[PDB]
RNA sequence: GGCGGGCCUGAGGCGGCGGGGGCGACGGGCGGAACUUAAGCAUAUCAGUACGCCCCGGAGGAGAAACCAACCGGGAUUCCCC
RNA sequence: CCACGCGCCGCGGCGAGCCCGAGGGAGCCCCCGCGGCGGAGCGAGCGCGAGACGCCCCGGGCCCGCCAUGCCCCUGCGGGCG
RNA sequence: ACAGCGUCGCGAGGGCCGCACCCGGCGCUGGCGCGACGUGAUUUCUGCCCAGUGCCACGACCGUCACCGUGAAGCGAUCCGC
RNA sequence: GCCCCUGAGACACCCUGACGGCCGCCGCCGCCCCGCUCACCCGGUCGCGCGGGGACCCGCCCGGGCGGGGAGUUCGGCUGGGGCGGCGCGCCUGCUACACCGGACCGCAGGCGUCCCACGGCGGGCUCAGCGAGGACGGAGACCUCCCGCGGAGCAGAAGGGCACAAGCCCGCCCGACCCGCGCCCCCCGUGCCGGCGCGGGCCGCGAAAGCGGGGCCUACCGAUCCUUCGCCGCCCCGGCCGCG
């Protein structure tokens, strides 16, 4: 893992990264990452836990989650979207991340379905009657057919490494699930369309 | 099991025999080990021991060696001992 | 429980060679410092009958190379040898009937009998009453003559091996019928204790595997396989194809 | 090539001296059964026996711990009682 | 038939005892003479370890171990008391 | 038994046997030879079957199919892999 | 160009992973192929004037076959001789059985070696096969009605008992077809083993409850030692001690 070692390097592609400037920590990373030794017919199906997620309420949403942040939305506010289906069929376009709403659900129960059993979740747990916010940790590390997948590295505006905890919150999981717990693994390096970055 | 139980096991003073003036290899039997070394050299099975270390680290190394001498102890001490000559060349 | 006649035959006695008033071996002159660099000269003494062989032996003397007394050697005789032939016997020795020469001095198609299997083997294939080998080619690749065996395989020997010119005499021995057993008794008389032969459906069943059952049949197939135990192989050993087909030709 | 010396590995002859074979026990080393028993038989068992073989002695073999023990501990072997 | 293993039974000596063991003894049939067997059981083992009666005999009741378990507590998945 | 008649293995660095190994016999031989076979003198002919079952294939390498070897892994007894 | 808008899936947003492909790169490892003589094995001779193999065979050490060519055994029992044609060789129902019980037979009439998480447990409801007499198609016959309906029905299969606000049938639940420790009966030597039965506790179910339940209404449907495998709390390794065994 070398935690001294390129592992104080994630803020190295500074303005190096540019990229459309996000604005973020720096470079994207993702830390490109793959399984070593995982078969098809092995054992690691399942999921668990800057930025692009979306939540939404009635009962307080547009001071407590819609000021600084999110969108002004109701438990529906969709109608004609939610008999034409096209656009949450594949919601990426729309909703970027899906949460919409808790403890209010109950008013979409009645039309729903196709478009959130194809996204593959919508009424994720962040509501009113919680400080609304305090759950922003919508973010994945997901895993069952293909490889360890280039998941979330971790936000972290702040500076230098605090990701380092971070990349390591992956490390600390992943070895879950797996066969030869940490021997199955394959690719210690980082580069995504940031730029110029160098193995973990 | 093999000791019988008596709380207070010790009514008799005892001496410990020890060390028996506990001695070394002394100057003449490693010099006469280095001369021989010199003239005749090492062993195929230590040759194969030395050229795992300098790739291979350990491992397969003690492997070959515990089939070759046939104790982990003698190996362990074997490695180790031919190590000496793996960091130089 | 008890062994087979194929079994007590190498044990000796009884089922033995007998070798009694045979003359003695037949082979060729031992090739030597004068055979390599020229020929020696030899009259033919006589051509004697063996006891248990059918081909004439043929009893040549040379002059041997050191004592004055000249040495006398046995040779398979070949057709058209005479009393008093003068067989000129080297390397440098002509294709008359009769000399020994290095095969590979020896051109392609000749008539050859007695040649060796490896040099100097002092005689080894084709010596039996009509049999020839034909060298095919004397190929100088390896300098290795090739040689078209009696039965016909195609093998080769090294240009230093030596043979006759000629077919081995006594031709046409096995085409007259034996007739009469007794001709059988007296042709076997100078050879192995072979005859009278007894087959193996005939024998009560604790000798022969084939055995008997109460109807005299082989009880089970011939063909035996290769690696088969001693005791086993007792029919066709092998067997490639059974049965007469296309006549023997393909 | 020749010739003569030293060493070394051998070749014959001589002189002195050993060695071989025997004993119905005991003794030492091997090679090695089966009948039997298991109510049959294979592992077992008889038995590390019969018998075969080689060798020694008046006894041989064994023997002065790379040893038992675990104790308020012994101390070569050999035999005997348990 | 004899040996030795066993299970009862009848005697003889002695009694929580009892015992010509091999041996040693100037002795033989006489003197001295251990391991052993009992005296405490039960439990695979860690191990833990019988009182309360009764002419005898039979039960009954209890206590010891191996088990479960309820409480109490010391020195403590240790002890006690059910 | 028998001549005849076919089948069969083999080029000797080989076939087929003896035998505890030593090492023999065929072989003082060499394919008109030596073994291994059935059938049984000629005269006249010997049909049809390869499914099996034998045998046979420097016929194939598909499936299985060993000690090695040697990839990991474990502290190592090992344990999976090819 | 895009999460512009369209698919199961930007592809202009660069990194991976997959298989092919492969410059080439290995102080890596298996495998072959060819020399050479110097072991090793052949053949020549009177070693009087030399050849042929060859790091190969061979021997040897394990390992995989094939292998009556050899050995060593074994080749059940009952039973109107044998008898292996049958299995009464374990087990059950009704006979035979001579009114307690026990009673023979290659004696009769038959079965068993399974099946079912519902075909189980419980609580509730219910009455079944059918005698009639009626009703579109509709009659031997299909359904729906009443009525009389002692079981004449069905309860997984052999047969015999047994059963009616049920032990049948339907429904609503539910796992008691559960654990810990025992005894009793059946065969009986009064031994085992199968099968039940009766309890001391734990814990659940079902119902309002009392109750009832460790299977299928009862009587058939199965298993020693040894060894493997496994479950639960522990104990043991013996001079200790710690992990793995």
């Amino acid at each position: 893992i070398n935690p001294e070692a390129l592992n104080k390097h994630i803020a190295e592609i500074i303005e190096r990264a540019t990229n459309e400037k996000p604005r973020k920590f720096l470079e994207t990373v993702e830390l490109q990452v793959g399984l070593k030794g995982y078969d098809p017919k092995k054992d690691p199906r399942f999921n668990l836990p800057n930025l692009k997620l979306c939540v939404i309420a009635d009962a307080r949403d547009a001071d407590r989650a819609k000021k600084l942040g999110l969108n002004y939305v109701e438990i529906e506010h969709l109608q004609q979207f939610n008999k034409d289906a096209k656009q949450i069929k594949k919601f990426a376009k729309s909703y970027d991340v899906f949460l919409a709403s808790k403890s209010l659900i109950r008013q979409i129960t009645v039309y729903a379905g196709p478009g959130f059993t194809k996204a593959g979740r919508t009424p994720l747990p962040l509501a009113p009657d919680e400080d609304l916010e305090l759950k922003v940790l919508e973010c994945k590390v997901q895993f069952k057919k293909a490889v360890g997948l280039n998941w979330p590295i971790g936000n972290v505006k702040m500076p230098a490494s605090e990701i380092a905890q971070n990349i390591m919150t992956t490390l600390n999981f992943l070895a879950t699930q797996l066969k030869k717990g940490w021997q199955n693994i394959k690719t210690v390096y980082i580069k995504s369309t940031m730029g110029p970055s160098h193995r973990i | 099991p093999g000791k019988v139980f008596n709380l207070k096991k010790g009514g008799a003073v005892v001496r410990i025999v020890r060390k028996k003036e506990e001695r070394k290899t002394k100057p003449h039997q490693e010099f006469v080990k280095s001369i021989i070394q010199e003239c005749t050299g090492m062993a195929p099975y230590e040759m194969h021991i030395i050229e795992l270390l300098r790739m291979n680290k350990d491992r397969h190394a003690l492997r070959y060696a515990k089939k070759r001498l046939g104790n982990i102890k003698r190996a362990k001490a074997k490695r180790d001992q031919l190590s000496v000559y793996a960091r130089n060349i | 429980g008890r062994r087979i006649r194929v079994q007590r035959k190498g044990a000796g006695s009884v089922f033995r060679a007998h070798v009694a008033r045979r003359l003695g071996a037949a082979k060729l002159r031992a090739n030597d410092f004068a055979e390599r660099t020229g020929s020696v000269r030899g009259v033919v003494k006589a051509i004697l009958h063996d006891r248990g062989r059918g081909a004439p032996l043929a009893r040549v003397q040379f002059p041997n190379m050191r004592g004055e007394g000249r040495v006398n050697e046995l040779f398979i005789a070949p057709e058209g040898m005479y009393t008093g032939q003068e067989v000129f016997s080297g390397n440098k020795a002509t294709l008359h009937i009769g000399n020994i020469l290095p095969v590979g001095n020896i051109p392609e198609g000749t008539y050859v009998c007695n040649v060796e299997e490896k040099p100097m083997d002092r005689g080894c294939l084709a010596r039996a009453s009509g049999t020839y080998c034909l060298v095919v080619a004397h190929n100088m690749e390896t300098n290795k003559t090739r040689i078209r065996l009696p039965s016909g395989q195609k093998k080769l020997i090294s240009s230093k091996a030596r043979a006759m010119i000629g077919l081995v005499a006594g031709g046409g021995r096995t085409d007259k019928p034996l007739l009469k057993a007794g001709n059988a008794y007296h042709k076997y008389k100078a050879k192995r204790n072979c005859w009278p032969v007894v087959r193996g459906v005939a024998m009560n069943p604790v000798d022969h595997p084939h055995g008997g059952g109460n109807h005299q049949h082989i009880g089970v197939s011939s063909c035996v396989p290769r690696n088969a135990v001693p005791g086993q192989k007792v029919g066709l050993i092998a067997a490639r194809r059974t049965g007469c087909s296309g006549g023997k030709r393909r």
